[PDB]
C-alpha cells in the first residue's frame, strides 16, 4: 500500500554534494507533503525542511538553510533532497516521510562523508 | 469526501484534466480539499485542484483561502466536499 | 524550539510507562499536534500517535496519547518485549509550521 522507496546508500568526499531520491508509491503522490529528516549515527531525529509536491513551495531548516535543496518530479512522483557542500557531520541515515503528520517513512539512505 | 479535481499538466502527468476526486483516507484520518493556482504577469493561472490529507492547516476551514504573501504558487486547502471549488487568499 | 524528553526511561513487562515531551507555551501549549515515532535499532520511525492522541490503523491500542499544559505524553500499556525502542516526539511539519524532534527516549523492557 502506501511506500516511500529511496535512493542506494551513498559515499562522499567533504565538500562535495549528495542527492536522495525518495519514490512514492500507493497513494496520490501530489496529495501531501514530502518531509526530510536525517540521523547522525547513534542520535536524535533533526529535522531538514518540506515539500509541498502540489505547489512546488518548500520550507527549510534554518540549519540547513542554503545549503540543501528540495525538490520533486511529479511525473513519476519522486521527491529529491540535495545536500551540498558536505562534511563530516553531515554523514547520517537521510529518511523522507509523508505528510506533516509523517505518517509513513522511507527506508532511510545512508549518506557517508568521509575522506 | 469527494473534492474537485483539476491538473493543468494534465497530459505529461498522464492524469485526468478536470471532475471530481473521490478521496481514499484511513480510519477516521481527515480528509480536505486544495486549490492551487499561479499569478504570473497578472494572469491567473490554475496549477492543480483535488484532495488533500490530513493536514493541521485545513482544520475546520471552509473557505479555501491562502494566507502566504506573495508567494510564487498559491495554495490553500479546506474542510468539506467540494470546499475547493472557489478559492481566494489575502 | 527543543522538545525535551527524558533520555531514557525503564519497564516491567505487562507494566504501563509514559514518555514526556515538553515545550513551551508557544508550541505545545498551543497547538494539539504533537506525535510519537517509534524506532527499533537500525530501522525507520514509524507513526504511533498523531495529532497530540490519535491513532493510526494498525497501532496497538496499547498506545495512547495525551497533553497537559506543556508537555504531551506518549502511555504504552501494557509493555512487552518488542516495545523497546527508541522513541521521539515531533510537531506537525509543513505549511505554517516548522519541523521539531525531542531528544528521544530509549525505552528499555526488562524480560
Amino acid at each position: 500500500q502506501v511506500q516511500l522507496v529511496q535512493s542506494g546508500a551513498e559515499v562522499k568526499k567533504p565538500g562535495a554534494s549528495v542527492k536522495v531520491s525518495c519514490k512514492a508509491s500507493g497513494y496520490t503522490f501530489t496529495s501531501s507533503y514530502i518531509n526530510w529528516v536525517r540521523q547522525a549515527p547513534g542520535q536524535g531525529l533533526e529535522w531538514m525542511g518540506t515539500i509541498n509536491p502540489v505547489s512546488g513551495s518548500t520550507s527549510y531548516a534554518q540549519k540547513f538553510q542554503g545549503r540543501v535543496t528540495m525538490t520533486r518530479d511529479t511525473s513519476i512522483s519522486t521527491a529529491y533532497m540535495e545536500l551540498s557542500r558536505l562534511r563530516s557531520d553531515d554523514t547520517a541515515v537521510y529518511y523522507c516521510a509523508r505528510g506533516g503528520w509523517f505518517d509513513y517513512w522511507g527506508q532511510g539512505t545512508l549518506v557517508t562523508v568521509s575522506s | 469526501r469527494e473534492c474537485i479535481y483539476y491538473n493543468a499538466n494534465w497530459e505529461l502527468e498522464r492524469t485526468n484534466q478536470s471532475g471530481l476526486e473521490r478521496c481514499e483516507g484511513e480510519q477516521d484520518k481527515r480528509l480536505h480539499c486544495y486549490a492551487s493556482w499561479r499569478n504570473s504577469s497578472g494572469t491567473i493561472e490554475l496549477v492543480k485542484k483535488g484532495c488533500w490529507l490530513d493536514d493541521f492547516n485545513c482544520y475546520d476551514r471552509q473557505e479555501c483561502v491562502a494566507t502566504e504573501e506573495n508567494p510564487q504558487v498559491y495554495f490553500c486547502c479546506c474542510e468539506g466536499n467540494f470546499c475547493n471549488e472557489r478559492f481566494t487568499h489575502l | 524550539s527543543a522538545l525535551t524528553q527524558p533520555a531514557s526511561v525503564s519497564g516491567s513487562p505487562g507494566q504501563s510507562i509514559t514518555i514526556s515531551c515538553t515545550g513551551t507555551s508557544s508550541d505545545v501549549g498551543s497547538y494539539n499536534y504533537v506525535n510519537w515515532y517509534q524506532q527499533h535499532p537500525g530501522k525507520a520511525p514509524k507513526l504511533m500517535i498523531y495529532g497530540v492522541s490519535k491513532r493510526p490503523s494498525g497501532v496497538s491500542n496499547r498506545f495512547s496519547g495525551s497533553k497537559s499544559g506543556n508537555t504531551a505524553s506518549l502511555t504504552i500499556s501494557g509493555l512487552q518485549a518488542e516495545d523497546e525502542a527508541d522513541y521521539y516526539c515531533g510537531t506537525f511539519a509543513g505549511g505554517s509550521y516548522y519541523g521539531v524532534f525531542g531528544g528521544g527516549t530509549k525505552l528499555t523492557v526488562l524480560w
